[PDB]
């Protein structure tokens, strides 16, 4: 046969750390690692991100088609007009084919 | 800034989109006249040359 | 958008000159910064789209999928951070590179507005998924589902690019805002039939049909699990975001030429599921419940319905985070005991309770909750599909049923029964694979309170 | 567990001038 | 060797292809032919070996046959207008013999058969001299006579050299026979694109060249002959493997290398023209090709075969590898595609 | 392709003998001269299609 | 010395050193002159 | 370079400044239609060069 | 197929008429990707003779991004030149062949009858 | 590479720095038998340049720091345990063997190049053309097998005729009874358990075949100990030879720098001994193959090309 190495078994990593966080062997860069993931993916990620997202005002003009649904609804009863007329376009700029 | 911003620059972006295209299918009308008939500059396939033709005059006259 | 990808090409040179004890804590931080970045074309006031350049442009559509990619790219670094501790520095840098590219192409290519430019990035893609199936794989097979993975997706791609070049050479622009005003009705012909089977049967076997699914249990199953992750989180949804972009220039015919691949759809998602139920192996299961799911996705796009492409871009976001979390689950367990068979492992909930915790949000997540993401597109893609036709509720129903079995035996054959005693080598937990699971579980809950934004075009 | 890679069945597969 | 004789025979190879292209008659291009011919057979039969001696017989057979059908080509067009130059009404058969015999001197399928034979058996940087600068003259006086052409023919041979290019090249586990079934298919993509545009068979022409150099000198670095010998490169040059892999891809044509360039745009033009069928056929083997050279990928990068125990020797030694010409062909031949405006003339 | 070194470098290699009606050794003609020459003075300037 | 054998580079080429350094100083420098150049024969040859 | 050491960290930030300038350079670079779409077309004002920059 | 066109002097680089083209700005992504291809050249050639792969060699790589972007200019000065003069001759044939190119009327939404696809 | 063909254009000819004792002197003989002394007297008082037997750690001392590296980055051969267990379940033996004939091809390679470049002389004890008795003693007395025998014989076919014989073999006759009273004399454990059968083999495959072959293409001399034991009558006889025969005489200035090209590239030397024929003997393994180069790599002096090395030194290495 070849000369290969065997399968090596796997250590138990917490007989030499038993602070393990599953980052690093040593456990300085271990613990650095860890608040590094911990601060830039649960506090300036997921709580500004959070809050710009829910503070991002009248997303996809909802409020405003909100307001000016209303507008319109109010017109429309107010002076008597038919309120959402059954055609959109005008029927005097639209030509039809003859016949 | 604004949605007047996005809005001006999304026509501006159709504007060159548009004459890219008309410019693309102007091209392609183009090529295809001048390969069917070469008048322009394009597809200009050569010819033997005028001036390496002799017109002095010969040993025999009828030439 | 050059805002984002700029940060994400600078992230090579950081990963190539970082010192090799920082490299791992450099690159994962500045990507969650740059995920951070990305998420700023959530600004959408106005119902115009973000076209912020001549080639580079935003959507209600596009949006979530960039989003996606740039917050789980930070999530590939750590879930592949310990299955590559003995490992040269050179190796490991190297991977970094794959995924930041993987990342940079996938950014580009759901922001980019020429049909043209999504190919040549779809390809882009294409690549660096087989370097790291192939040379970071486990077991023999990886080589195999390296090339099944590649030329599924090249033979698909091939009519794609002729097609392209087709409606190029007829319209002359070949630019999605242009094509979708001044787009053209097709008068329902073979050449136009074919043109369309051309255009759509690329990204038919970029999202698993029924039929060509086969490359995606294997690439799976073959793959790390930031191949697993990219793979069923992005790149089946990256077929779906080319079917719903290229759909727009085939109105009249696609009504009668959807007809087969919608049945495909259905059927193919009771079968997978069926599988799903008799499979023996964890990462095959969770790849033939991803079939189920994008065969859900793949109908919807199909019958052109404005709920059906709600509830499409819904289960596309909410699938690619409950699979990914699914994976990275599984990974643990294979991290733990060097095999992926299901059987194996059965008492895990007695030594992992927050792990189990986390295995259960993830199968609620994966059938359909009504507090969730995942039952709201499903729900919305079944209403739709029901107004195409009463009697696909049938072929739902048998679904759901199917899916809700799966889900819940993988728990009980997993988590609960008698605890297999003899695997001494079951180490307690990493707090970093628990910040990946609380990491992939926490922007499910976040999208569920706001539905909003995973909303896509149609409404 | 360990990654597989090539072993001398697999080498020898590619001998042959044939394939 | 004696460097008096080598500057002769280089000269003369050098010249060759020179006279060929910047000549006007038709036979000093047939002489520019004949100089190549007879100046690179003493550089094929040098190792005096029957490999060589076979390869040498072979080609010179077969490129003086396709020569003197040449030069009958070019003897029936001086009979049938007392001009020295094809202008534009000799007769068809004419032309078609001249483009057959080019076609065997291109050595494209189904006068193919010799290519990988000659290429076997010479030595790595004779198969390059051969498979790049031999296929310059031939490509360029069929360049001269852009139009009047039979497409019909053309398409054929084309596509028949893609199909059996593909085919070879996935057959083969030779790195000489591999690369003499790339030149096949790369071969039969130029001649498809040539009576639509003689500037982008030029462009894919020196593509392929900027292609196949740095994969010929990559193989003259550590003299490796076949797929195995390729194969234990993690350990003899582990720096090569990333360029040999991107370069691999982009003979593949696969995006964005720059080598998915020519496909592109040469199915660009053929859809300008409406060759739609003859179009999708060459894709789908060149998809083939793609194919044959992602298993050499295999064998040499993604994975590592086992290496032997002289390969420890091999690492105590140092090496030398030619400056200013691998680089940067690699570089040129794998990230110049967003330059492809540039590139297309 | 087709270099253009002797158009370039303003010299004649082989452009002298191209066809019958060019400068024959010591005065003589090619027999057809007079339609050649007539041939090539309406072809140059509008060569290919149009001179077909 | 700490090598048996003496590498082929233990001192720069200092021929090739100067040659390099002054082609890109001279193409630097040719390339700015020739841009400057070029923008002003184009202003001049259509107004500014 | 009075801090030095690990001074990789201006790389990505670097990056995000030279991207967020390539934008704004496309933004001066499109400027067609300042005022001229018929959903805006406002007055100049005042004191006011451009409607937007 | 524009070797043929009138004026044009063979294997000339540059002719007069290029002069009156704007040159490219020198920073331009063009001539910056030139740059960063000759730097990543250098990069790999040290790589590759197994050198320290920036520490070494910085007169090559500086060679090496002088002679792309000199290179890149120059070819770049080239094909606008081309692209120009394509330009030129395709709107002077239009000009002179104006019966094959009419300008086409469009007419309005309120004329031409689109057929409507329900998708019930 | 200084040398090459502008080199040799403006003159670096072979034949103009010749001299009358530029000439390849194998010496030759059993295990132990005085060919370490005679060789060094030989070039001492010929004014050649004397090459000891070419070992396990050749390449360790003539490359890098020249200290020797370890059992596993030097080979894997062992000949101590070669001689205290041969017919081991891994291939030792023939490991040992192929990794000796390597050794040896690269010092004839290193004896070629400096006899071409400068032109002295060189004694080299035991080069590649006797090393194929080892290998024959070994495959007779079993310790190896036939697809051992068959590589080495390829790797031989494929580097041996590539170069050029010496052009006098000195061999010493001795008698396999005095052989082994001179090792046990010696004293190494290891080495006092050889065989007799063993040395009886290497000395059959030297008379029946070594001398010969090689006598057919030089010159020959063979002594017995008291005709050496005594290193002046070889001197002298070395002095009053006559070189008339063998392919020395039929080459000129280009065929020795194609050879001096060839023989300077210690890469293309060693390609040969490379091929990939998996014999399980020779053969590594990807994990193996790759923990002992990434170790080496980290050997001090080893991680770059010999010019750019900071921690040894290389001042200038911005520079070049
Ligand atoms: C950045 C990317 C490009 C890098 C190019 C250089 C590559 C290199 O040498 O890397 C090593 C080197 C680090 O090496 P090291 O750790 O020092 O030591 C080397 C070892 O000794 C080496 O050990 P070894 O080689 O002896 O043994 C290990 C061996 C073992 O072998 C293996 O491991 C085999 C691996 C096989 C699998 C990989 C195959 C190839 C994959 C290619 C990429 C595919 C996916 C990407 C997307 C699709 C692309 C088509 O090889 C390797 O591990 C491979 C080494 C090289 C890896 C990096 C390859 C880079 C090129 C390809 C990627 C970039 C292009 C595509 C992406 C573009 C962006 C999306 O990398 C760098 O230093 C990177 C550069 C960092 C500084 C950048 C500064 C920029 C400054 C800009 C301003 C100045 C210029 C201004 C210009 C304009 C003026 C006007
Ligand atoms: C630190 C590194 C950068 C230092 C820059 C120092 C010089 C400086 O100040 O430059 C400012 C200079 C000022 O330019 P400008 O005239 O004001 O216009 C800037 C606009 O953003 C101009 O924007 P644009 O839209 O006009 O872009 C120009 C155009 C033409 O641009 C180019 O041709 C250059 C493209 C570079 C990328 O770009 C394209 O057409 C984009 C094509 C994208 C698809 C390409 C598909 C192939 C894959 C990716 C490329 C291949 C990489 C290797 C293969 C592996 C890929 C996975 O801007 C640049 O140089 C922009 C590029 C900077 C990044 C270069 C690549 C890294
Ligand atoms: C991975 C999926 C593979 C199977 C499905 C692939 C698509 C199947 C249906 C499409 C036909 C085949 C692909 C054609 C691509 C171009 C389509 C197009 O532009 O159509 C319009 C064009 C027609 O052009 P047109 O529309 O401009 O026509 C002119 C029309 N008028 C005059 C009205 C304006 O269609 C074609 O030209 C089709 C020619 C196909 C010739 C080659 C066939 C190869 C074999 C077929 C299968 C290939 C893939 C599978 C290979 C084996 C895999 C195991
Ligand atoms: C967009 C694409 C995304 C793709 C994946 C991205 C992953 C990375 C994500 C990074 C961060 C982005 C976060 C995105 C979601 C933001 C949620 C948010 O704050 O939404 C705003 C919402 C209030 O906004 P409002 O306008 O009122 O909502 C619409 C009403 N018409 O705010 C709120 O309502 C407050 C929300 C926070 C407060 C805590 C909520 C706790 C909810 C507990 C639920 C318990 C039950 C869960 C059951 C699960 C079952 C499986
Ligand atoms: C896998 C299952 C495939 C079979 C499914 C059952 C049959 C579906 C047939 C079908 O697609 O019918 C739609 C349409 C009906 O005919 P009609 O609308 O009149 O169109 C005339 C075409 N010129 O018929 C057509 O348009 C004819 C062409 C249908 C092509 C279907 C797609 C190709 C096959 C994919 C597999
Ligand atoms: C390093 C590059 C050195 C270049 C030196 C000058 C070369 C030259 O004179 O180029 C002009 C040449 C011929 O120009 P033209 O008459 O248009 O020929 C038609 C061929 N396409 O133009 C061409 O052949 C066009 C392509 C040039 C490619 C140069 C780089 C390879
Ligand atoms: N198996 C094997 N052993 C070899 C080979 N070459 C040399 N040896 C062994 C034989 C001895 O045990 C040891 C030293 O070799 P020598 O023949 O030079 O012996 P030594 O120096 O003791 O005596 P000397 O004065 O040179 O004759 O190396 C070889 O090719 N194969
Ligand atoms: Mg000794």
């Amino acid at each position: 046969q070849w000369q290969e190495d065997p399968e090596p078994e796997d250590e138990n990593v917490y007989a030499k750390n038993p602070d393990f966080h599953g980052y690093d062997s040593d456990p300085v860069v271990d613990v650095w690692n860890m608040r590094a993931v911990f601060f830039f993916g649960f506090s300036i990620v997921l709580v500004f991100g959070t809050t710009f997202v829910a503070y991002v005002p009248d997303y996809r003009m909802q409020e405003w088609a909100r307001r000016e649904a209303e507008r319109l609804v109010k017109y429309r009863e107010v002076n008597g007009l038919p309120i959402m007329e059954s055609n959109y376009f005008d029927p005097s700029k639209i030509q039809l084919p003859e016949d | 800034d604004g949605p007047e911003k996005n809005y001006e620059k999304t026509l501006a972006i159709l504007q060159i989109e548009s004459e890219k295209a008309e410019l693309r299918l102007k091209e392609q009308e183009v090529r295809r006249l001048m390969r069917a008939r070469g008048d322009g500059p394009w597809y200009q396939f050569p010819t033997p040359e005028k001036e390496f033709i002799d017109h002095s005059p010969k040993a025999t006259p009828d030439n | 958008m050059l805002k984002i990808i700029l940060p994400s090409l600078m992230l090579l040179p950081l990963t190539w000159l970082s010192s090799p004890k920082k490299t791992w804590t450099n690159v994962t931080s500045y990507s969650f910064l740059i995920s951070l970045t990305s998420l700023t074309l959530l600004w959408q006031t106005d119902e115009n789209y973000k076209n912020f350049s001549n080639m580079f442009s935003s959507d209600p559509l596009s949006t979530p999928l960039i989003i996606l990619t740039a917050w789980l790219l930070p999530l590939m670094l750590m879930a592949s951070q310990n299955h590559l501790k003995k490992d040269n520095n050179v190796l490991q840098k190297l991977y970094i590179s794959m995924l930041i590219s993987l990342q940079i192409l996938l950014i580009m290519t759901f922001s980019a507005t020429e049909l043209i430019m999504f190919y040549i990035l779809f390809e882009a893609t294409l690549i660096p998924t087989l370097i790291i199936i192939t040379r970071w794989g486990n077991q023999t097979e990886r080589l195999n589902a390296g090339i099944y993975f590649l030329f599924y997706t090249l033979i698909g791609s091939i009519p794609l690019l002729i097609a392209l070049i087709l409606i190029q050479n007829h319209v002359g622009t070949l630019n999605l805002m242009i094509l979708s005003f001044t787009t053209h009705t097709l008068d329902a012909s073979w050449s136009n039939n074919l043109l369309w089977l051309a255009c759509m049967m690329a990204f038919l076997i970029k999202m698993p049909l029924y039929g060509v699914h086969l490359w995606l249990p294997k690439a799976h199953v073959e793959a790390p699990i930031a191949g697993s992750m990219i793979l069923a989180a992005i790149l089946l949804k990256l077929g779906s975001y080319g079917m719903i972009r290229i759909s727009i220039i085939l109105d009249p015919l696609t009504k009668y030429m959807a007809y087969p691949f919608i049945l495909l759809s259905l059927w193919g998602m009771i079968m997978t599921s069926s599988i799903c139920l008799r499979q023996t192996d964890l990462k095959s299961l969770i790849a033939y419940s991803s079939v189920s799911h994008m065969a859900l996705v793949i109908a919807s796009i199909m019958i052109q319905t404005p709920w059906s492409f709600m509830g499409a871009t819904m289960l596309m976001i909410a699938h690619g985070l409950t699979s990914s979390l699914l994976f990275c689950l599984a990974n643990s367990n294979y991290e733990r005991i060097h095999s992926r068979t299901m059987i194996m492992a059965r008492g895990l909930q007695m030594v992992f309770p927050l792990m189990a915790t986390w295995w259960l949000m993830a199968s609620l997540a994966n059938l359909a909750l009504p507090p969730s993401i995942n039952l709201m597109g499903e729900l919305f893609i079944t209403m739709s599909l029901f107004s195409w036709s009463n009697f696909t509720i049938i072929l739902m129903g048998i679904n759901i049923i199917i899916t809700g079995m799966y889900s819940m035996y993988m728990i009980i054959t997993t988590q609960r029964g008698k605890l297999t005693n003899h695997m001494i080598n079951l180490q307690p937990s990493h707090t970093r694979e628990l910040t990946l699971m609380a990491l992939h579980m926490i922007p499910l809950i976040l999208l569920t309170t706001s539905p909003k934004l995973i909303t896509g075009l149609t409404m | 567990a360990r990654q597989w890679q090539p072993d001398i069945e697999w080498a020898e597969q590619f001998s042959g001038a044939v394939m | 060797m004696n460097p008096i004789t080598l500057a002769i025979i280089y000269f003369t190879i050098f010249l060759g292809p020179v006279i060929t292209m910047s000549s006007t008659n038709l036979m000093l291009m047939w002489v520019g032919l004949e100089f190549s011919l007879l100046a690179i057979i003493p550089m094929l039969i040098n190792k005096k070996n029957p490999r060589s001696t076979e390869a040498a017989t072979k080609y010179f057979v077969t490129q003086a046959t396709a020569s003197m059908i040449i030069l009958l080509a070019i003897v029936l067009n001086y009979k049938q207008l007392g001009t020295w130059m094809f202008q534009q009404q000799t007769n068809g058969l004419i032309l078609n013999m001249t483009l057959m015999a080019l076609s065997m001197k291109l050595g494209l399928a189904p006068f193919h058969f010799w290519l990988p034979e000659v290429t076997q058996g010479i030595p790595l940087h004779m198969g390059l001299i051969l498979l790049t600068w031999q296929k310059i003259a031939p490509l360029s006086i069929l360049i001269q006579i852009y139009p009047l052409l039979n497409s019909t023919i053309i398409l054929m041979l084309a596509i028949t050299s893609i199909f059996m290019g593909a085919w070879g090249g996935l057959n083969q586990t030779q790195m000489r026979k591999i690369m003499a079934y790339s030149s096949i298919a790369h071969m039969g993509w130029m001649l498809a694109i040539l009576p639509y545009n003689p500037s982008l068979t030029l462009l894919n022409l020196m593509i392929y060249i900027i292609l196949t150099a740095p994969m010929f000198m990559a193989l003259m670095l550590n003299n490796s002959m076949t797929i195995n010998s390729i194969s234990l490169l993690w350990n003899k040059t582990p720096a090569m493997l990333t360029m040999i892999s991107l370069m691999l891809l982009s003979l593949g044509g696969l995006p964005p290398l720059t080598g998915f360039l020519p496909k592109w745009i040469i199915i660009t033009e053929l859809m300008k023209n409406n060759c739609l069928i003859m179009a999708t056929l060459m894709a789908m083997m060149a998809l083939l090709n793609l194919f044959f050279y992602t298993r050499l990928i295999y064998s040499t990068s993604l994975t590592m075969f086992p290496t032997n125990n002289n390969s420890k020797m091999m690492t105590h030694q140092t090496k030398t590898k030619p400056n200013l010409m691998f680089s940067t062909l690699a570089i040129m031949s794998t990230m110049t595609l967003p330059l492809a405006p540039q590139l297309i003339t | 392709p087709f270099l253009d070194i002797q158009k370039k470098l303003g010299i004649s290699l082989d452009r002298h003998f191209m066809f019958l009606s060019a400068e024959q050794p010591y005065k003589n003609a090619a027999r057809c001269h007079a339609f050649e020459k007539e041939w090539i003075e309406c072809a140059h300037g509008i060569g290919g299609t149009r001179a077909k | 010395k700490f090598y048996v054998r003496e590498p082929v580079n233990a001192k720069p080429n200092w021929l090739a050193v100067g040659l390099s350094v002054g082609a890109s100083v001279f193409m630097w420098i040719y390339l700015i002159q020739t841009h400057n150049e070029d923008v002003l024969e184009y202003k001049r040859r259509n107004g500014l | 370079q009075l801090l030095r050491e690990h001074w990789v960290h201006i790389l990505v930030p670097a990056g995000f400044v030279f991207g967020c300038y390539l934008d704004r350079k496309d933004d001066e670079k499109l400027t067609a239609f300042r005022n001229k779409s018929m959903l805006f077309q406002r007055e100049l004002r005042p004191n006011e060069e451009v409607t937007w920059k | 197929m524009m070797n043929g066109r009138p004026g044009h002097e063979p294997l000339k680089f540059l002719p007069d008429e290029a002069r009156s083209l704007p040159p490219p700005k020198l920073n331009d992504p063009r001539l910056v990707y030139m740059g960063l291809l000759g730097y990543c050249t250098g990069l790999m050639d040290n790589m590759l003779r197994m050198r320290p792969v920036m520490r070494a060699g910085l007169h090559r790589q500086l060679l090496f991004v002088t002679s792309f972007v000199f290179a890149g200019y120059f070819y770049l000065k080239r094909q606008n030149y081309l692209y120009a003069v394509k330009d030129h001759d395709m709107f002077g044939y239009i000009k002179l062949h104006p019966e094959d190119f009419p300008e086409k009327e469009k007419k309005t939404y309120a004329e031409i009858l689109e057929p409507f696809h329900p998708v019930r | 590479l200084r040398y090459g063909l502008l080199a040799a254009i403006l003159g670096d000819k072979t034949t103009k720095k010749l001299h009358e004792y530029s000439r390849v002197i194998t010496v030759d003989g059993n295990i132990c038998s005085g060919k370490n002394k005679l060789a060094k007297e030989i070039a001492q008082q010929l004014g050649m340049k004397h090459y000891p037997e070419a070992g396990i750690q050749y390449s360790s001392t003539t490359t890098g720091d020249g200290r020797p590296l370890d059992i596993e980055f030097s080979g894997s051969c062992s000949l101590e345990k070669f001689y205290d267990d041969p017919k081991s379940n891994d291939g030792n033996s023939y490991r040992l063997q192929s990794w000796l004939y390597a050794s040896r091809l690269l010092q004839y390679a290193d004896a070629l190049e400096h006899l071409l470049s400068t032109g002295q002389g060189v004694v080299l004890e035991r080069s590649i053309y006797s090393d194929f008795v080892f290998l024959e003693a070994m495959y007779n007395q079993g310790y190896i097998r036939k697809q051992c025998v068959d590589h080495y014989n390829e790797i031989k076919r494929l580097t041996l005729p590539e170069y050029l014989p010496p052009h006098a073999v000195i061999y010493i006759d001795v008698p396999v009874p005095e052989v082994q009273s001179r090792i046990q004399k010696k004293g190494d454990p290891h080495e006092m358990k050889v065989t007799s059968a063993y040395l009886q083999d290497i000395e059959n495959a030297y008379k029946k075949t070594f001398l010969p072959k090689m006598s057919e293409m030089c010159e020959v001399l063979v002594y017995d100990s008291w005709e050496a034991e005594d290193p002046t009558k070889v001197v002298e006889d070395i002095e009053y030879l006559k070189y008339n025969k063998g392919p020395w005489l039929k080459q000129d200035d280009w065929t020795f720098h194609y050879l001096r090209m060839l023989v300077q590239d210690k890469t293309e030397v060693l390609n040969y001994t490379t091929i990939p024929v998996y014999l399980p003997e020779i053969t590594i393994g990807a994990h193996q193959g790759s923990r002992i180069y990434n170790s080496f790599r980290e050997l001090p002096g080893r991680k770059y090309a010999p010019g750019y090395n900071a921690e040894v030194g290389d001042k200038w290495i911005w520079l070049k």
